[PDB]
């Protein structure tokens, strides 16, 4: 019944809207603004560099996500970083997988 | 909405086994992410009974396995040794238990002569008797209200609830069983016997299709119902079926251009194509065979169940191509990028009760004779599309035009030609050594070129360019030939000459 | 006068592209005439080796018999055998090595546990335990890093894969790192990287510091703004 | 328009046409569905182990 | 799915620790927990550790 205005998935906001066809009086129908933020609370600031500080401020300007610094990983998009792991002589900098089950190559 | 889709209602007797498939949009996350089957209890949450990573709970140990077919795009849960604690409310899903991405199966276990028929068929109620009554008033009565009501007597009475549709062998054959008549009868000659008749409602045959894709309902019925007027209703929110096709004529104001009722076989196994499925097609469909093409009782129906997922990988081609009369259209039909090496085709539209789609062109070469000179199937751009250019338009060649392919999984894209009134965007002589072609200034970036049309398409023919000419003008210094434009890799306005 | 045989780990195949395989002879008497020949299942010979090492200060000889194969040979479960021909042992022994076919791949779930708050009271040490649950086959390769730099191998002890209790054919492992309690109550993100043949890019990694993992203080500060807006 | 249209909407595009534009079209539209809400509801949930945004 | 609680018996000497697990007073099966053999601790001198998980 409702229409998704915003389905932003790197802050995880999800503003929708819906006209409530009321008790059958005149046009005293209401319109909604069902915001649904989901706050990470253990993701870092730089989402891809996991050696960063945690987070305190979560700022949601809901114009600037109706038209960046993402707070959550997106599920389908896959994230990486590069670490210096060694094994013997060399420091072979190979490419990890921050979120797995999404970085599986075809 | 969450795009998993399973069976909404499952019924199976204790001791027997269950196979529950649940489908997912075959992404590369959804192929590899964790797939669960949790028991939504009361007071809270899922308790994962059998995950797909390899957990199998204390309860379901030894009796369940969850497998995963990622190319088929589904995962299947086999559960043997049911009991009546296996009844209740379950979810099949992906990822974490809390975050949705799931579907809600309702498992419902049941406790264990006799007959078990599907709707509208025959059945032969058989009853033994003794030799001392071999001429007596044999009969069949129905047990409703703690008293046998009369159904079949010997002398020629049949009930108003059971009029005419039943004859008498001893035994007795009833025909056109409807679900209200699924009764537990009794037969009498002084001996008796009971008689039990369950009539099942034909189960869903889950069809998880795609947004802007297409679906093929394979309606297979029997030699009793070959010449009966087959249909496809769509059982909506009450009890009524707002019919969608017929064989005696009808179709819908909705499904214009899209339903293709294929011809009958010798087995009566006609098939139905719907294309361009939108989000409001996502429910139970029902092919059937009654006379007057509406859903009535006595009709051997055979349902389905669609689901049109919204997480498509199908690209969004424009549905309405607007061409001016005697102008040009140039449409792109998308096709599966894996299935690049296959034989393209094209089509017209001719109604649903006809349900026709005859072949205009292909990629091997054969064009219809009444379209020669004005029609060319292309291949550029590749890597996903194939283009068809049609010019020299007409008021009556507007319609619905289907982009077939000889591939395995098919998106029969339908594109709609709107022949408006108009003027040609390109000026060419009437019917004609140098031939000119006069291009507007909007095509400034576009590359101006002539073709030699055949069944093989366009081969290049040189020319020399001028300066400002009342825009652009090109020459044909030197069957049917055109002077179209080209924008990088796509194609635009072409006009034909003799 | 014993013998050890060292097949290649996956994190020596993947990480150096050098699927060489050895067998070391130790416990033996400090003699000579060493011939450590690597032979296939069909008896045939492979390439030779070098760098046959010294005896010990502790007077027990140590030698290393190397060969290099290809990857596709190793994955097909061929039988390889090093034969030791010493003057002490009158039978030139075979040590047999094969990558055993028919095992599934499963993905390790790496959870990284922070040090107990019963331990950060003594002000002496803190122990962070990477826990690589539920994988298959053996040979995970845990290593740690502190602040983008790889820690020294004197500090962590990775366990060996012992099979998991409830799960039938899936292993697990551990690794503990002892960081001093002053170095944890500063911050100091630690990362646990694991490498395994069923992980996506072959490698994954987790992290913890004082403030993320099991904290005694959750300090959210969210602000919404322009909540009316003009949203289409 | 009819007032009776404003239970059903029909979304009413108004397209302008000026010379300082790419298309020379800056079409806009407002229906009853647009415009002010007079009932919000923020519903923000918080969770230690989130961070995937399904 | 399943929780792995871990008992980290650190810092001792000599070997032969013996870890077992109880729920509410009566001891659990040994099919459910997995004690490692003691391994020597590298930062400290010749003092072992062990660990034991229960799932
Ligand atoms: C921290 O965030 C920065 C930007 O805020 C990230 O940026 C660069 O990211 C690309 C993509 O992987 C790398 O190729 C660049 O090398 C990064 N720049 C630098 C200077 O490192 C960055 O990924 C994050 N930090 C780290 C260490 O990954
Ligand atoms: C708790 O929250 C308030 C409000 O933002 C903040 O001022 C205060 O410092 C916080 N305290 C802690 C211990 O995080
Ligand atoms: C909690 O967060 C607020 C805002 O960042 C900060 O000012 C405050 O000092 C924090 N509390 C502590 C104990 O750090
Ligand atoms: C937001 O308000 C609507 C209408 O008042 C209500 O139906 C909905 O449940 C509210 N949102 C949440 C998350 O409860």
């Amino acid at each position: 019944e409702r229409i998704v205005l915003v389905d932003n998935k790197c802050k995880c906001a999800r503003i929708t809207s819906r006209i409530i066809r009321s008790s059958e009086d005149p046009n005293e129908d209401i319109v909604e603004r069902n915001i649904r933020i989901i706050v990470p609370l253990n993701n870092r600031e730089n989402i891809s560099d996991p050696t960063s500080p945690l987070r305190t401020r979560f700022v949601y300007h809901l114009s600037d996500l109706c038209k960046e610094t993402c707070y959550t990983y997106d599920r389908n998009k896959c994230y990486t970083a590069v670490v210096p792991l060694v094994y013997g002589g060399e420091t072979k900098m190979v490419e990890t997988a921050l979120t797995p089950d999404a970085c599986y190559p075809d | 909405k969450s795009p998993i889709f399973g069976p909404e209602e499952v019924n199976s007797v204790e001791g027997n086994s269950v196979s529950i498939t649940c489908y997912y949009p075959p992404t590369s996350v959804n192929r590899h992410t964790r797939k669960y089957w949790c028991r939504q209890g009361a007071r809270g949450g899922c308790i994962t009974l059998i995950s797909s990573e390899g957990y199998v709970s204390s309860k379901y140990a030894g009796r369940a396995n969850l497998t995963n077919f990622p190319e088929n795009g589904t995962f299947v849960v086999n559960i043997a040794q049911l009991s009546q604690d296996d009844s209740g409310r379950y979810k099949c899903g992906l990822g974490i238990n809390s975050r949705g991405l799931s579907f809600d199966v309702s498992l419902e276990v049941s406790q264990g002569k006799v007959y078990t028929v599907d709707l509208g068929r025959t059945v032969t109620i058989n009853c033994p008797f003794k030799t001392e009554n071999a001429q007596k008033r044999k009969s069949l009565y129905k047990q409703i209200g703690l008293y046998p009501v009369l159904v079949i007597d010997s002398s020629g009475y049949v009930n108003p609830n059971y009029t005419g549709r039943i004859r008498l062998d001893f035994s007795v054959v009833i025909n056109q069983l409807r679900l209200s008549d699924a009764g537990q009868y009794l037969c009498q000659a002084s001996n008796k016997k009971n008689a039990d008749l369950q009539v099942l409602k034909p189960e869903p045959e889950l069809v998880y299709e795609d947004l802007r894709g297409s679906v093929t309902f394979h309606c297979a019925l029997g030699p009793e119902v070959a010449n009966v007027a087959k249909f496809l209703c769509r059982q909506s929110s009450g009890e009524n079926c707002d019919v969608v096709v017929n064989t005696l004529g009808k179709r819908a104001p909705a499904f214009e251009g899209r339903i293709l009722l294929n011809p009958q076989d010798k087995d009566g196994s006609f098939s139905v194509v719907i294309t361009g499925l939108r989000k409001e097609d996502a429910g139970r469909y029902l092919c059937g065979a009654h006379s007057d093409g509406q859903l009535q009782e006595g009709s051997p129906i055979q349902a389905w169940q669609l689901f049109v997922n919204e997480e498509s990988t199908i690209p969004r081609s424009p549905t309405v191509v607007k061409g001016v009369a005697g102008g040009s259209v140039a449409v792109l039909c998308p096709y599966n990028r894996k299935e690049s090496k296959s034989i393209k085709y094209w089509c017209l539209w001719e109604g649903a009760q006809n349900g026709r789609c005859p072949l205009l062109v292909d990629s091997e070469g054969w064009v219809k004779a009444q379209y020669e000179g004005r029609l060319s199937l292309l291949e550029e751009p590749g890597n996903g599309t194939f283009t068809v250019i049609l010019n020299q338009l007409t008021s009556r060649d507007a319609g619905f035009y289907w982009c077939l392919t000889n591939g395995d999984t098919l998106w029969r894209t339908t594109v709609e030609i709107k022949i408006i009134e108009g003027e040609p965007n390109l000026k060419v002589p009437g019917n004609v050594l140098k031939v000119p072609c006069h291009f507007p200034c909007k095509f400034s970036s576009y590359e101006k070129y002539w073709c030699k049309w055949n069944n093989t398409g366009c081969q290049a023919l040189p020319s020399q360019d001028e300066g400002p000419s009342k825009s652009r003008l090109v020459s044909l210094t030197l069957g049917w030939y055109w002077c179209g434009v080209k924008q990088g890799h796509f194609y635009g306005e072409t006009a034909a000459v003799y | 006068i014993r013998v050890f045989a060292i097949p290649p780990s996956f994190a020596s195949i993947f990480l150096t592209k050098s699927t060489k395989l050895t067998c070391l002879v130790t416990d033996l008497t400090t003699y000579d005439s060493v011939t450590i020949s690597w032979t296939r299942q069909n008896g045939e010979a492979v390439k030779t080796h070098t760098n046959i090492s010294e005896s010990h200060p502790n007077a027990t000889f140590s030698a290393v018999g190397e060969a290099s194969i290809c990857e596709d040979d190793w994955n097909s479960g061929e039988r390889f055998t090093c034969t030791v021909t010493h003057t002490d042992l009158p039978s030139p022994l075979k040590q047999t090595i094969s990558r055993p076919k028919g095992v599934a791949l499963h993905r390790p779930d790496v959870y990284l546990l922070p040090p107990a708050r019963e331990q950060l009271n003594l002000r002496e040490s803190a122990t962070i335990t990477c826990l690589v649950t539920g994988f298959s086959p053996a040979d995970v390769f845990v290593q740690w890093m502190q602040r983008g730099q790889p820690l020294s191998p004197e500090k962590y002890v990775t366990s060996a894969p012992m099979p998991e209790p409830q799960a039938p054919g899936r292993y697990f492992a551990h690794s503990i790192l002892t960081v001093s309690e002053e170095e944890w109550n500063t911050g100091e993100t630690y990362t646990c990287v694991v490498a395994h043949e069923a992980l996506p890019n072959r490698v994954t990694e987790r992290t913890v510091d004082k403030s993320t993992g099991k904290p005694t203080l959750y300090n959210v500060s969210l602000v919404m703004s322009d909540t009316a807006g003009t949203c289409y």
